[PDB]
RNA sequence: ACCGAUAGUGAACCAGUACCGUGAGGGAAAGGUGAAAAGCACCCCGGAAGGGGAGUGAAAUAGAACCUGAAACCGUGUGCUUACAAGUAGUCAGAGCCCGUUAAUGGGUGAUGGCGUGCCUUUUGUAGAAUGAACCGGCGAGUUACGAUUUGAUGCAAGGUU
RNA sequence: UAACUUGGGAGUCAGAACAUGGGUGAUAAGGUCCGUGUUCGAAAGGGAAACAGCCCAGACCACCAGCUAAGGUCCCAAAAU
RNA sequence: GACAAUGGUAGGAGAGCGUUCUAAGGGCGUUGAAGCAUGAUCGUAAGGACAUGUGGAGCGCUUAGAAGUGAGAAUGCCGGUG
């Protein structure tokens, strides 16, 4: 059927994550983990975690073969941003947005 | 008593955003640009009804003139042929009669040249 | 009768309320014309 | 208003070199938390009108009621007795003489019934009522008054 | 076999079995109605036209009597605080042309 | 109401061929542009090209009037600073007549997206031989 | 300088047309059984054998 | 015929408190699970967080970042359309393609053609290269007391009125 | 078919160009000051390419009807090669 | 019926819509109120209904009365977000 895994308040910017998520969307689940292990980006490990949890939820709660599971969807959504401040010069000060993201992945057999 | 403005501003602004859909970009999202473009739309529509009348008048004259030239006349010489032979039909009907029946428009052109 | 009351025809009028829109007639400047000593909150010169 | 809200009395910034709008206090109306431009003030609402118009309004209310029982006899205040008295004869205005303090008590608990006396006939009381139950004496006292 | 009927200050090229739309006529729903302002008749049949053909007429069944889509009439003068909104549902009557 | 509009399946298009020998340039160009936009025909609608394909031949033979051969300088700018070019009609009639007649005609058609469709229905040859034998071109005389 | 006019969210996405990152250019290891990255040591089990 | 969390006290919350100042002194933001904690036992992925089931529950997209949950804004998917074209982005006409309503001359898109230099303010006169507005949401400006004056209504009338 | 009177309520006291009679200037100025008129101000529509004031003409609203106005009829661009 | 009028800035006059509350009357509502989302709906405008989702407990309607009664502009204030 379909099995999802969501990771919430992952402390990475969401458009530093959609870079990687634009790769493994539509792919098989084997090459997906291959890519997510081989890539240089810092979003790969957390997305490795999430995609492996998606596959495990499939094979444990829904019992669909972990051989034909294709990543139907994968997307990041914004989250609660931590707003910080940085001392500029001459007494000024500039905001900083330590933003977060919610990483959802949905693997489905396609049947 | 106190009367805090609630769900009365929203209602009319929503009413104005529904009214502007199909617009490029923030014209259909934002209110202070959607209102301006809705006003411009109303003014343009007011103007364009009158100009619609004018446009079709031009087009009818153009096609009647294209028909009469295939019958060795003008628009002007023909339309004087009519109204001097005997008062007749208007331009829209006369054009689409020249379109549908090529066989009655020449009836009229002979009866018009008969007006000399 | 206390749920159908009718003041005598011609007695009451609703007050004039300026500075609310431009379709009433007294909205933008609110009946004061443009700039000047009398278009300022604080009245004009004293009477006389 | 501005004079009453706490704090203020300090121009926040300098008015000239900041780049922000020029402000005078943080307790001005356009801010939040300071200043109501107009509004409520503790003030009365009553007014008057001539004696003759007052009396004519009372006469007109009774006139539209016309458009009367014997004396009430209630030793003890017993609301069921009063409910029976109202059923044998529900916006009732039971008008009595000076005051019978066993008919007001017998009747103040019934919803829709209002009791009063000939010296205390309102116009809101009358026009709120669907019926008038005035005694033989109260009819004569009000014919004497008005 | 068509014709040209003058109805409401406008000519209309009308054949049989056709549904037409005209400005408001006084008749009610589902009624006959004879057009006399016919200035030109005949297609493949004959080609006769006078100021008014005066021998031919048309007969139509009054199919319906209603009001068009509300067009809103908005317009404003910029920088001079003047604007004006109206509405308009132009009433029409639709007819079936029964015979010519 | 009823006003026939030309569609993609309504339209027809024809091929004409006009001798450009002995004709004044503009007196011919107006006729040709009329044909190109397509208002020799009764199914004229503005938002489509109901006009025809035209083949102007003998473009090395058009005639000017008066001192227009030596005068009537055509200019063109190259969008580089100071670079403007010029050519007189006499030198453009022997060097490139098929650009003389084309520029005359295309200045009489609108500058729109549909006016360029119509602009590229004109086929101009300096000579009496045009390779469009496979199109059934018709004679045409100046009305 | 400073931007004279705020950028639409059309021009933005057009400019981010090329903000992709390609895949690494990997292969499968004939020994490890899994995906390695070409011309590199196999992550999973050991050898290179080139 | 007082407010209802930007309101009402500066303070509905451990508030004259964080914080700011050498100091006198200035000064915020911060409410809502559920009828009842019944507040998620157990299993799986994970280092944990976080999830997916399984249960509590009337409801868990009521899971303590907990009543509804708008808009700006950020995304994923898809029906119509766009890489020879000069665009205050609409409006009138209009093929083609896709659907199917508060069922009535239907809805979405839009090849193409005609017309068309935003809004306020201030000005003799602004597309103006004069002002002002990043966008969204909320708050934000002729009021009340007492006198005078004229108008409408009502009541009496050489009297009227407290 | 307006006019005056007596009442309540205002706004205006920066005007502009065009024709015309003058002053000033230099028979300069889209200059400046006055008499008379028109339009803009507060006026959209058509013509003057574009263009408040120039010529025509005063928009209650709908119409895929007709007649004219300034101005025009080779093509762009409606109507006379 | 017939005729006549209906550009408009400062400004003058009239008629109205809508919001919160109050009185009276009469009603709807856990068989689902307010609100929010969508819609191809009715009115000359301000605007008024209706249907479906969401929501979970209060709201209309007539007639009067009283106003903290309507926001796009203040280098407006606070929050969020580009």
């Amino acid at each position: 059927m379909e099995a999802k895994a969501v990771a919430r308040t992952i402390r990475i910017a969401p458009r530093k994550v959609r870079l990687v998520l634009d790769l493994i969307r539509g792919k098989n689940a084997a090459e997906a983990i291959a890519i997510l292990k081989l890539t240089n980006k810092a979003s790969s490990p957390v997305i490795e975690k999430v995609l492996m949890s998606a596959l495990a939820n499939a094979e444990h709660n829904y019992d669909m073969n972990t051989d034909e599971l294709v990543v139907k969807e994968a997307y990041a959504n914004e989250g609660p941003t931590l707003k910080r401040f940085r001392p500029r010069a001459q007494g000024r000060a500039s905001a900083i947005n330590k933003r977060t993201s919610h990483i959802t992945i949905v693997v489905s057999d396609g049947k | 008593p106190r009367v805090k403005g609630g769900t009365v501003t929203r209602a009319r602004r929503k009413k104005t955003i529904k009214l502007a859909k199909g617009y490029f970009g923030s014209k259909h999202t934002l209110y202070k640009v959607a209102k301006q473009q809705v006003m411009k739309s109303g003014q343009y529509a007011f103007r364009d009804r009158r100009q619609r009348k004018r446009d079709f008048r031009k087009l009818w004259i153009t096609r009647i003139n294209a028909a009469a030239r295939q019958h060795e006349m003008s628009y002007s010489r023909l339309m004087n042929g009519l109204k001097k032979a005997g008062i007749d039909i208007n331009r829209k009907m006369l054009s689409e009669i020249a379109i549908s029946d090529e066989k009655a428009f020449a009836q009229l052109v002979t009866k018009a040249k008969d007006a000399l | 009768k206390l749920h159908e009351l009718k003041p005598a025809e011609g007695s009451r009028k609703e007050r004039n309320r300026v500075g609310r829109g431009v379709a009433t007639g007294n909205g933008k400047t609110s009946g004061r014309g443009h700039k000047g000593q009398k278009a300022r909150s604080g009245g004009g010169v004293r009477p006389g | 208003n501005r004079s009453a809200v706490s704090g203020g009395g300090r121009k926040p910034w300098k008015q000239k070199g900041t780049g922000r709008a020029r402000q005078g206090t943080i307790r001005a109306p356009q801010w939040r938390g300071g200043g109501i431009v107009f509004g409520p003030t503790p003030r009365s609402y009553a007014y008057k009108m001539p004696k003759k118009m007052r009396r004519l309004a009372l006469r007109s209310a009774l006139s539209f009621k016309v458009q009367v029982v014997d004396a009430f006899n209630f030793e003890a205040p017993k609301t069921k007795e009063f409910k029976n008295v109202l059923s044998t004869l529900k916006k009732v205005l039971v008008v009595t003489e000076n005051e019978d303090v066993n008919v007001e008590l017998s009747a103040r608990n019934i919803p829709g019934v209002q009791v009063t006396t000939a010296q205390g006939l309102n116009v809101l009381d009358i026009t709120n009522a669907d019926s008038l139950v005035i005694t033989e004496a109260a009819a004569k006292k009000v014919e004497e008054v008005l | 076999m068509f014709a040209i009927i003058e109805t409401g200050g406008k000519q209309i090229k009308v054949e049989e079995g056709q549904e037409i739309f005209v400005e408001k006529l006084d008749v009610n729903e589902g009624d006959t109605f004879t057009f006399d302002k016919v200035l030109f008749v005949g297609g493949d049949s004959v080609k006769v036209g006078a100021p008014t053909v005066e021998g031919a007429t048309v007969t139509a069944t009054v199919n319906k009597q209603g009001r068009g889509k509300k067009i809103t009439v908005f317009t404003y003068k910029r920088r001079k605080n003047s604007k004006r909104k109206k509405g308009h549902r132009q009433p029409y009557t639709k007819l079936t042309i029964d015979k010519i | 109401r009823q006003t026939f509009m030309a569609n993609e399946s309504n339209i027809e298009r024809k091929w004409y061929v006009i001798d450009a020998e002995g004709q004044t340039l503009g007196r011919l160009s107006s006729e040709v542009a009329s044909i190109l936009r397509g208002k020799n025909k009764v199914t004229y609608t503005p938002h489509v090209d109901t006009g025809d394909y035209v083949i102007v031949i003998n473009a090395s033979k058009i005639e000017f009037t008066g001192n227009k051969e030596t005068d009537k300088v055509y200019y063109r700018h190259s969008n580089h600073p100071g670079g403007i070019k010029s050519i007189t009609a006499g030198e453009l009639r022997r060097t490139n007549p098929e650009r003389l007649i084309e520029n005359s005609i295309k200045g009489m058609l609108p500058s729109t997206r549909l006016g360029e469709k119509q602009g590229k229905k004109l086929f101009v040859y300096g000579g009496a031989e045009h390779p469009h034998a496979a199109q059934q071109p018709e004679n045409y005389e100046l009305r | 300088a400073v931007p004279k006019r705020r950028t639409s969210k059309t021009r933005k996405n057009k400019r981010r047309t090329h903000f992709k990152i390609s895949v690494p250019g990997m292969t499968e290891c004939p020994n490890c059984g899994e995906y390695k990255l070409s011309h590199r040591v196999c992550k999973n089990c050991g050898s290179y054998n080139g």
